[PDB]
C-alpha cells in the first residue's frame, strides 16, 4: 500500500478532517457514497461500517440488503475544495457480503475477480491509459446549464476563451495536486470539447482516477461558471466525446504484445488479444457504449468506428495499434464513451482479450483502406461488421453471448440486462419532438 | 462516409 | 447519571448561559417547553418550577393542571448558534403530580413506566437505534416553504457537493459538538429527501435524541433558507419519509435475541418479540403512523410496507430481520414515520413486543415467496393481513386492542384518541380541490 | 404491486 | 357554550 493505518490518522489529525465520504460506484456507473464523519474513521477502516448494498443496481433494486464497505487504503484523498468546518476526504471501497467474502456483484470487484481471472493465465498487470473528452457548456443566470458552448476553438486549438483555456488549466493545475499523473491536454474539434490524457495504470487504478476524474471535472468546471457534460453526442450536427481505452498485457514485467523480431512487432499473445477483441465486439457494445446516445454518436464521419475492423492507420478504425513499441506496445479501443462504467468497461473488455488468449483465437486481416470507402454489403464477407445502432440492436446481441455473462457474472448480467431494457424501453414509448415537426402538420 | 464525417468536419471548420 | 449538579452550575458559569428551555414532549409530538431565565435555575433543579398541566393533552386539553417539573439532569445541552445576550440550554424535564408522583399521562414517563414491565421481566436494555429520513424545501422572499426541492437526487448519490451545499453537512457536523453520534447519512430515494443514522441507545436517552434532531435539523435547514419537514408522504407519488425503528431486548450486557446455536441464531427469546409484534401490528399502527398522511405513504410499492409479515429479505416488508449478529442482532419495524411520537411508538413497540416474550407467543412463518405478487386475497389466506387504509380504519384498531390500552393508560389513550377523530374528522368534512377536478366539469 | 412504487422510483430516475 | 371557542381554540390549532 502508500498509505497505513497509522498513516491516514495522523494525515487526518494534521489537516483537522471531519467529514469523509465512503464513496464506490454502482451498476449504472453513476457515483455513490454513504457518508461519515471523522469521528466514525475508525469503525471506517475497521471495515465494520454497513449500508444498504441494493443502492448498487441502480433503480432496479428490490430488497434491501446489507453489506460491508472495505476502504481501499491507497485511494484516499483530501479534497482542496470543501474545508469549510474541516476539510472533505474520502475513499474507494469494495462492498462485502455479510460473511466476509466480496460483492460478486461489486463492478470494482467483479473487475478485481476478472483480474484475478488474469493471473491465473501467468499475466500479473492489466494496465490502462485512457483518452476521455468531455464538452464545457455555458451556464447562465439561474445557475443551470444552457447549449451554449464554452468557445470557438477546433481540434488541437491555441486560447479560445479563459473559460476553457484557463479551465483545462484550473483543472490541469488542480488534477495535479491530487496525485495526477497527467499526460498531455489539449483541445478537441467540436467547439467546446476538451480533453485531459493521463499517464497509464492498473485497470483499477485506471477506472478509479477516471471516476475520480469526473467529479473533479464537474466541480472546478461548475466554480468556473458551466456544466462539464460527459454526454456522448450532447449535441446532433457535432463530434462527441468519445473515451478511448488504451490496452496493455504485461507478464514478468515485461510487455506481452511487444515482439522485436515479428510481424509489426506484435507478440503472437498481442493477436490472440486483439482477434478475440474484434469477436465479442457487438456483444460488449452494451456494457461499452451504455446508453441511449451512445449510438446516436457512433453515426458515419466524425471520427466514431462504426465497423469492426483493426488498424494502425483508419478513419474509423474500433481497434487501433498505435505508433509506439517498447514497454508502451498496446492496443486502442476507440469505441468506448465516458458514460460507460470504468468498471464493467475494462470488465468486458479484460475478458474478450483474455478469451482469445486462453483460446488461441485468429485475428482477421488488418483493414487498410478498402473499407470505410467501401459498401456495407461487400463489408460483410470480409471479417468486419457493423456495430450495433441502437441500445437494444446491443442488449441483444449482449444476452446471445455467453462470455459477457461469464464476464459480468450472472448479478450485475441480469440486473444489468433488466436496467438498460428499462432505459430503452423509457425512450421507445416516448413521442419525441422530432416526431411531431415531421409528422404533426404534415400527415 | 468520411465525406459525411468529412462534411462532419468541415461544418466545424468553416464557421 | 452523567452531569451532577455542581456540574451543570459549572458549566452555566463558565459557558455562561443566559436562557434555560425546560423541554417536555405532548401527545401529538410537538416538542413543548416552559421557559426560565439563568437566574431561576436553582428552583428549577430543587424539581420546584411549576407550569399549566392540561398542556400536554394537546389541543382537546380542558383545564388549568399545575404540574411540576423535573429536569433530567443529564439531558443538559448547550446550543451552539446561541450567542448575543448569553448562550441557551435544555433540560429535559419529566412531569410530576403536585403530590410528587409521575404524571400518568406524559409519553416521556410512560416508556419508564413500560421498561419497568421491562426489568421486572427479566431484561436490563431495550435498545432503539433510528433511521429517520426527510425533506428539504426551498424558502420563498417571504421567507416561506414551496414545493421545490432543494435538489434532483437520488438514491446514496454524491447529493449536492462540498461545493456551498450539502446541508446534511452543516446538519450533520452541527450534531457532532451537541455530543451525539451519527452512524452516517446518505441522500435518499427521492428528490431531497435525505437519511441520518444515529448509534443506539436506550429507548429513554434515544426518542429524546429523534426530539433534539428533528430541532437542529429544522433550524439548520432554516439557516440555510431551506424549510425541513418530516412530514410522511409530502408529495404525490415521491418516495415517503420513513423512521424506520431498531429494537434490540438485551439481558445481562448480552443481545438477547442472539443465539449462535439455532435458526436464524435469533434467540428463541427474539421469535416472541417478532411475533407478539405481528399480532398486534394493524392495533398500535395508528400510533406508530398517528397522522392522516402516513396513509398516503402507505400505498403499496413507494417501498412503504402495507401487509403484516416479517422475513430478512423481501421488498417493503413491516418487520424486517438485518443482516448482521453478536450485538447486532435486531427486529426493525419499518412501518413508522418521523411522523410518529417517539416515546408513544416506543411504548406501543416494546409493549407489543413485550406481550409475546410472557405468552410466548409463536412467529408465524417469514414471507420471502412474496406478497407483492400475490393478491390481497391470497395474501389473506395465511397470517397475512393489510395493514389499515386510513387513521380511522386504524383507530378501531388500536381501541379495539386492550393491550395498547395497557401501553398508554386511561389517560393517554383516551386523549390521543379523543385527538384523531377530530383530526380525521376535521379532514374528511373537507372539501379538497381534487373534489373539484373530479365533480364540477362532470356532474 | 411493485409497479407503482418501482414506477414513482423510475419518475424520479427518468425526469 | 364552550364547543365554539373550543371549537376556535381547534380551528387555529389545526392551521
Ligand atoms: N482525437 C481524437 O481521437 C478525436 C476523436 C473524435 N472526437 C471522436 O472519436
Ligand atoms: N427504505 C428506504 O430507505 C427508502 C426511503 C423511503 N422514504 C422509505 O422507505
Ligand atoms: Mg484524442
Ligand atoms: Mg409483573
Ligand atoms: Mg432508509
Ligand atoms: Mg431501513
Ligand atoms: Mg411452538
Amino acid at each position: 500500500a502508500k498509505y497505513t493505518r497509522e498513516d491516514i490518522e495522523k494525515l487526518v489529525k494534521e489537516e483537522n478532517v471531519k467529514y469523509i465520504r465512503l464513496q464506490f460506484t454502482d451498476i449504472l456507473g453513476t457515483i455513490k457514497n454513504v457518508e461519515i464523519p471523522v469521528s466514525q474513521l475508525g469503525k471506517a477502516l475497521d471495515n465494520k461500517v454497513m449500508f444498504d448494498g441494493s443502492s448498487i443496481e441502480g433503480f432496479v433494486r428490490i430488497e434491501e440488503s446489507d453489506m460491508y464497505l472495505y476502504p481501499d487504503l491507497n485511494t484516499f484523498v483530501i479534497f482542496p475544495w470543501t474545508a469549510e468546518k474541516g476539510k472533505v476526504a474520502r475513499f474507494i471501497c469494495d462492498i462485502y457480503n455479510p460473511d466476509g467474502t466480496p460483492f460478486e456483484g461489486d463492478p470494482r470487484n467483479n473487475l478485481k475477480r476478472i483480474l484475478k481471472e488474469m493471473e491465473d493465465l501467468g499475466f500479473s498487470d492489466f494496465n490502462l491509459g485512457p483518452e476521455p473528452e468531455f464538452f464545457l457548456f455555458k451556464l447562465d443566470e439561474k445557475g443551470e446549464p444552457t447549449l451554449e458552448l464554452n468557445d470557438k476553438g477546433g481540434y488541437f486549438d491555441l486560447a479560445p476563451t479563459d473559460l476553457g483555456e484557463n479551465c483545462r488549466r484550473d483543472i490541469v493545475l488542480e488534477l495535479e495536486e491530487m496525485g495526477f499523473e497527467i499526460e498531455a491536454s489539449h483541445h478537441e474539434v467540436a467547439p467546446g470539447q476538451h480533453e485531459i490524457d493521463f499517464k497509464y495504470a492498473g485497470a483499477v487504478r485506471s477506472c478509479d482516477d477516471i471516476q475520480t476524474f469526473k467529479l473533479v471535472v464537474k466541480t472546478i468546471a461548475r466554480k468556473h461558471g458551466l456544466h462539464a457534460t460527459f454526454m456522448p453526442k450532447p449535441l446532433f450536427g457535432v463530434n462527441g466525446s468519445g473515451m478511448h481505452c488504451n490496452l496493455s498485457l504485461f507478464k514478468n514485467g515485461v510487455n506481452a504484445f511487444f515482439d522485436e523480431n515479428a510481424d509489426l512487432q506484435l507478440s503472437e499473445t498481442a493477436k490472440h488479444f486483439i482477434a478475440g477483441i474484434v469477436k465479442h465486439a457487438t456483444s460488449f457494445t452494451a456494457v461499452t457504449n451504455p446508453t441511449v446516445n451512445s449510438y446516436k454518436r457512433l453515426v458515419p464521419g466524425y471520427e466514431a468506428p462504426c465497423y469492426v475492423a483493426w488498424s494502425a492507420q483508419n478513419r474509423s478504425p474500433l481497434i487501433r495499434i498505435p505508433a509506439s513499441r517498447g514497454i508502451s506496445t498496446r492496443v486502442e479501443v476507440r469505441s468506448v464513451d465516458p458514460a460507460a462504467n470504468p468498471y464493467l468497461a475494462l470488465s468486458v473488455l479484460l475478458a474478450a482479450g483474455l478469451d482469445g488468449i486462453k483460446n488461441k483465437l485468429e485475428a482477421p486481416a488488418p483493414i487498410d483502406r478498402n473499407i470505410y470507402v467501401m459498401s456495407k454489403e461487400e463489408r460483410m464477407e470480409n471479417g468486419i461488421v457493423d456495430l450495433p445502432a441502437t441500445l437494444a440492436e446491443a442488449l441483444e446481441e449482449f444476452k446471445s453471448n455467453e462470455v459477457m455473462v461469464k464476464a459480468l457474472g450472472e448479478h450485475l448480467f441480469e440486473h444489468f440486462i433488466e436496467a438498460k431494457e428499462i432505459e430503452w424501453d423509457m425512450f421507445r414509448t416516448q413521442v419525441h419532438p422530432w416526431e411531431r415537426e415531421q409528422y404533426m402538420s404534415q400527415y | 462516409k468520411m465525406l459525411e464525417g468529412q462534411n462532419a468536419h468541415f461544418r466545424y471548420k468553416n464557421r
